């Protein structure tokens, strides 16, 4: 999960 | 560089696969039948031609065909050819030497898309790959020119560049985007225009096809290659494509080992982007911090950014400065409130923020989720002391013991609202002071139209049972798109400015001007924003903030994609809609083509107040 | 009536 | 006829119905709010106007509210205003009298097309039959003539015809084609042109709007229609539509009883049209004789026909003048065998058949149905007698005593070879006679284009649980027909003619000239048969044999509607495949935006062997 | 009451069904193919016997055997016979037979469970339903008592699970069918009757015929068919149903013709409240739970809320005593009695609580309070035409809405079948900060009880509310507002959870069912009693229901795979009521005598919402 | 729908 | 079913 995503 | 080399001519297959290898190729692209040895299968006798038809599986080790042979299909087998019995033939053999490949366990094969017309190639295709389990590539052999076009002018008495596309376009239609089905692309001597090329770079090319006869001489004689050629090699290397050489050596003074050394030689010279390897097109689904509590993972994700929080800490510091006169800074304490305060990176930046600026501050820190409270306090016990007082309730909900000077916040998502910064800093609003400042002052998002076969066939991949079967099409994903093409320059979406002190509700319809022809797959957006006067972030793709991966764009998908043709305008609607418990967005394109509105009341997404 |  | 008066002015609500009723309406159309009680939401002191909001509940009985009212949506309510506070109140508005509609239980609710652009109109009505459970249809209330191309030409110094439908097409297609979405049409004086028309009877118009103004008079004072209005009244009266009847007494002499009294005078001005009666538009599944066994009340509607099975005998009559000549008119016995005999009608026509040839002939009877094959012997029992014999096998795996004359069957289906009568022709082929007689001995099928959204609808209506989500679109549907919009004249596809003493694999590719602009929704499948020389059956649309109805046309589906402009060809294309055990069709549309291959490997729709 | 003939001897099928329908019978059950003429299919010689097998399906018009006529397996077929050549030829003359009766569109098809060893007919049966499309029903004729118990004693050297023996039977053949919707019982009803409780468990069971041989019956004293008290009141019981009677065996009382048997059934059936004339087509049918709260009703929902005059009377009684309590007769002409309805509704509570102000003799002044917009329009219609200035309609949510004062007596109408799943609790607790200290509120308390049932329809109609694009076993964790009619209850209520206003809304409970019989476990039923005030209460409880009083169904809680229960073998159920801000679930398992999953989980399935 | 049931 | 349709 990475850039504001699950 | 992953490489191979593509022969129609193998006499021995150990031998030819043993010399590819030591000139440094990792595949070798190979035809499973002679590529002469044409067969009939309707009339006797030659029906009932005897002996073996091709080579036996013996020749090379399994892992060797799994790994390191691409297969080819035979240059006489045209299904969609004029004359029937020479259309059922090929059928029959295209099917023979595709069941030989599966049999093989070929990792990929290659099928030429040299015409128009390729209907019965693609339903043979298409045919195969529902019958029996096998998981062989299929690269669909089409070149960037068509070669009716690349033919010389010396003929006495005898849609120009958006050719090649249409017939790959149609071909994968007709297969119905299947994620078996890829291009590999020839790259010839005349080379189109960029817009045709970017197209191309949005489509899924799995490999590139070099002619030896492409590659210029210099004056020591190897090869090389023309810029406009280079910096092709070079978006496409962007992408880790695998080059094809084919053809003959044609600098025969150096060996076949100089046009690999050149890609090599190309390849050694071509923060964010090792952030994001790995994560190309890969489709998260776009946190909800408000509803759903979040792992220290999650957490430390977010602190690993540390232009973000020199960004927050720089607005505090000349707010600071704003607020308080330098003969008033040691009796005028100011009221922070840092809300939603996480494990804490915001307040210490309000700390050292308000050290840099030389000002006296009371710190809150609110945080709602009971496990980063747990972190806030043991901060407070053994670093921050009575200054920072931590409050473990929601900011909508929670009673300030004064009012604030300054209130900020890090609520912001890939989209600046679709993580209801707008109903949380309203409910936030009521214990700041009449003067009091917001960082983030104001927010924007904005929206471009790209196009991206992988990133459709993506969505298409998440469906999940026991849900509608196209509700994934109706979701924003958070994802950090590499293959794709943005049709047009962004435009601003949706403006959120806090404090509001005159309904979160919005509606944008934004006309995008396409210059190019296009299929339209979905909307990338990206937010800016105001934290402090000219304190700004930006994932913006023009404007971005650099080195700055806290935020990848979202995309929204369209359920069904819209062709585009050049001088058409896409115009497209953006509802942002709430009610007492939920908010989403709805989205509908209405031009050039009308698409259904897209998560209507929510059905398939919704971010939880 | 119901002439035309 | 079912009529219905649209009201803007209701006094009093029971008054008024007792009024509408004694002069002939139906139902009324009527505002649930004042037309002219503009609401205020976001704003004071306007927004906290005191008092009932409208009428109450209780003035008329919950079924006069379910069955007698339509309601109507205030005229100023406009949710695509470019005035924001218009757009919102308008939004509210429209929800609440929405919601009132829904509370009241009324029937349909009455909302208007008067712009081009209502996307903001589309997501509230979309979102609206989304939230919630209840049950009103919402018939959209578009004109056939824009508003501003029917206004006089009276100032001095200030898409024609198509433009209305591309309002209604792309509201309908924001709304992604709900099946609570119709069209209430309106009818004024200036009628457009004949292929306008037929997009529009192609649509779901459930009620027709005809002003009073429209009406010319006669010589005696009354209400009458010009020529081409009453042709497109008994072209709506096919449909079964309800008439709405809107404005004023144009002609006070009379009373408003006479507007409505013209229309049943129409009404009662205005075999196959009453069989049928109750199927139109109701999709089912092509029968398959071979692989199930059908019930004896399948088979009574198959005998229920005259018009095929005298045919048929008139076929065997003249197939037997021919192979016997009058002199050898006693010592000569004809060998035929019926193929698949049913109950019997086949054994019997061709019994007689060689009755009125006066010739002799020794006839088998077989049939693979085992319970057929009961009705079969007890009819060989009680009537025919030695004459036949009742053979209890498929035709393509029975051992013949001796050669045939004449084999006879009729397995054709509504695409004449659906139902494998090639591969059972060619199974039952090698005990005919060398110079032996298949009646029928030919038979073509024909593709024409069509459009339908109520077509599609019923597809989409189709989707089934423990199944590919969008199997129902690759699937052949057995319809009657009928709200439909047939795009071109219909081509042959397929021609199979026995015996054959040569492969029943087919591709065809057919291309439509299109004359008009419209919406491509799927194909309808035809055929002909030549059964003897000048004795066919036809369900073409052209050579319909007259009182025939055993067969319905087939629809092929396609998944997403395909938008057609003038001047463009579809070019379409059809493959019959089979493998040793199932035999199936795929198609694809290739022009002019290719569509994937619907049906691959028969993964959806097979016909089993 | 509809009636059938069953005969095994048809020499001709016209003149037969004539003769059958001229003497009153609405179906005749008969052999398809002849009871004696075995066929062979496996050997020859015999298998390749000519001429047609049966007579054939023009001798009646299709209408005529898609209405008239109900199939009968011929009697020696015996699918699951210990020799391999007649279980073989049994399987194909069953397949032969049931495909002939699907060809002649049947409606329904009588099949044998006379042993207690089925497995192969079950498969035979399975395999036909699952090919092709037919709608045949699949009656199998199962006895009362079986065939070896209702022997004579006349045997010298073999002397005479005794009754729980053919359910038992049945059972075991409905479990390897996978309660097939298809599949029914036709119950063979002989001269000795088994307990009570074995005719209850039939009673539960997807009886669509009932079987009355002429040789129960006894003779009167003129000489005419009767039936004994026991069988009479097993007849009145089996009418409730509304199965059909089918009459075998010859004219046992030959001095009359056979209509007498007919004649009697007639009789009886003219010779068996409000509650069953309004339930009436409704029974059996699953709905949804209204909720209130988070769902505007429609004007038709709260007209059937209306009809109901019983539970208005008692709220205008309850209004009433309490009207008397809060007030002396002395102190009558100066108090005025602050009344707060809470959800309103379009009027009928507030009417109420007028005509009870007037009867008391009392003066109070009024707030009705209502959320639903399109109902205040409806209120304020009647407060600007009837109620005037003593009723203050407001358009809030009680739990948000801020009065101008507090209130005497606040009354609310906000109970569900299982008397907290509409959230009166949650709605009556943001509704007591403006109650006065000496407030009331109305209803007082109220109690909801289970009670565990076994019903295979309820249990069938449950799967056939599966849905697509949702959980495929989602159907097993809702509760439904049934008319639960063919259904057997094992054990009496008990009280689950208990509400009192003015007062943590959730709730833990657990229950012990004893048992006495030996059943299979389909879910719970849940009722409600409330008292409003002193001795005023409205209950669907069915032992304390308040009579003609149809404002509430019972609600069924499924559960995913029914449990096996046997006598002496109590049943633990535990029931959860969860919350969180947002919405409100139930959450139920069975730990006694099997253990089965926690039915709706985190209200995945199932939510109230707040 | 009837017994408070949709 | 009508028209050779089920
Ligand atoms: N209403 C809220 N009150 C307090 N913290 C919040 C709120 N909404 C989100 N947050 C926190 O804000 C941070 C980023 O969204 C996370 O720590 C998250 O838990
Ligand atoms: N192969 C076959 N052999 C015999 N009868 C057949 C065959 N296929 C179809 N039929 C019969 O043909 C009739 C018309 O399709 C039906 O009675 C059907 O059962
Ligand atoms: N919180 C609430 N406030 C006001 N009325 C309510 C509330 N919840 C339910 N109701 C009303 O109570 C009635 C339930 O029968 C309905 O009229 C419903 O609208």
């Amino acid at each position: 999960g990475r850039g504001r995503g699950r | 560089v992953s490489s191979g080399r593509d022969l129609n001519c193998v006499p021995e297959i150990a031998d030819t696969l043993g010399a590819v290898a030591k000139q440094g190729f990792d595949f070798l692209c190979m035809p499973v039948f002679h590529p002469r040895f044409k067969r009939e299968f309707i009339q006797e006798p030659a029906k009932n031609r005897p002996g073996p038809q091709t080579r036996s599986d013996l020749l090379l080790s399994g892992r060797d065909w799994n790994t390191l042979i691409v297969g080819k299909l035979s240059p006489w087998i045209r299904p969609d050819s004029k004359v029937e019995k020479i259309r059922r033939n090929s059928e029959a053999a295209m099917l023979q030497e595709l069941n030989f490949g599966a049999y093989l366990g070929l990792p990929a094969f290659l099928l030429p898309l040299n015409q128009e017309d390729n209907t019965n190639l693609a339903r043979v295709l298409t045919n195969h790959i529902h019958t029996g389990h096998h998981s062989s590539m299929f690269w669909m052999r089409v070149p960037l020119v068509a070669p009716e076009d690349l033919r010389d002018d010396i003929i006495e008495n005898a849609s120009g560049e958006e050719k090649t596309w249409m017939w790959w376009h149609n071909f994968r239609t007709l297969c119905d985007y299947s994620k078996r089905i890829a291009v590999a692309l020839e790259i010839g001597a005349d080379l189109p225009s960029n817009h045709v090329i970017d197209r191309w770079l949005g489509e899924p090319i799995k490999a590139a096809i070099l002619p030896t006869s492409i590659f210029l001489t210099n004056k020591k004689g190897f090869p090389v290659l023309s810029k406009m050629h280079q910096r092709l090699i070079f978006r496409l290397l962007k992408l880790e494509v695998q080059f094809i050489i084919t053809g003959t050596n044609h600098h025969s003074e150096k060996e076949f080992c100089s046009y690999l050394q050149y890609l090599e030689y190309l390849s050694q010279n071509r923060a964010y982007e090792l952030f994001a390897k790995g994560y190309e097109d890969y489709l998260q689904s776009p946190l909800q911090p408000l509803m759903d509590n979040l792992e220290s993972q999650t957490y430390e994700v977010f602190e690993k950014d540390p232009i973000k929080y020199s960004q927050y800490q720089q607005a505090i510091y000349k707010c600071l400065l704003d607020r308080v006169p330098e003969e008033e800074k040691d009796t005028n304490v100011q009221v922070l409130m840092v809300l939603g305060a996480g494990r804490g990176p915001l307040v210490n930046a309000s700390l050292r923020a308000a050290k840099q600026a030389d000002r006296r501050i009371k710190l809150y820190a609110v945080e709602k989720n009971p496990n980063a409270v747990v972190t806030l306090e043991n901060w407070q016990f053994e670093e921050w002391g009575s200054q920072v007082t931590v409050v473990s309730s929601d900011m909508r909900e929670w009673v300030a013991p004064e009012k604030a000077d300054i209130i900020v916040s890090e609520l912001l998502g890939s989209f600046a609202d679709n993580e209801l910064s707008p109903e949380c800093l309203d409910g936030a609003q009521h214990f700041l002071k009449d003067d009091g400042v917001s960082i983030p002052g104001e927010y924007t998002s904005f929206l471009a139209p790209i196009s991206s076969s992988k990133l459709y066939n993506e969505v298409r991949a998440c469906r999940e049972k026991d849900r509608d079967p196209e509700a994934q099409f109706e979701m924003p994903y958070v994802v950090r798109l590499h293959n794709f093409h943005q049709l047009s320059a962004p435009q601003p979406c949706f403006t959120f400015s806090h404090p509001n002190r005159d309904d979160n509700n919005r509606y944008c319809t934004l006309e995008f001007p396409v210059e190019v022809n296009t299929v339209l797959h979905g909307f990338a957006g990206y937010f800016e924003t105001v934290l402090y006067q000219d304190i700004t972030l930006s994932i913006r793709p023009e404007t971005h903030s650099p080195g700055m991966f806290s935020w990848f764009p979202i995309l929204f998908p369209i359920k069904q994609p819209i062709t585009v043709r050049e001088g058409q305008t896409i115009c497209v609607r953006f509802w942002r809609c709430s009610n007492s418990k939920k908010v989403w967005y709805e989205w509908a394109v209405t031009a050039p083509v009308c698409s259904a509105i897209h998560n209507p009341t929510g059905r398939s997404y919704t971010i939880g107040l | 009536q119901f002439e035309d």
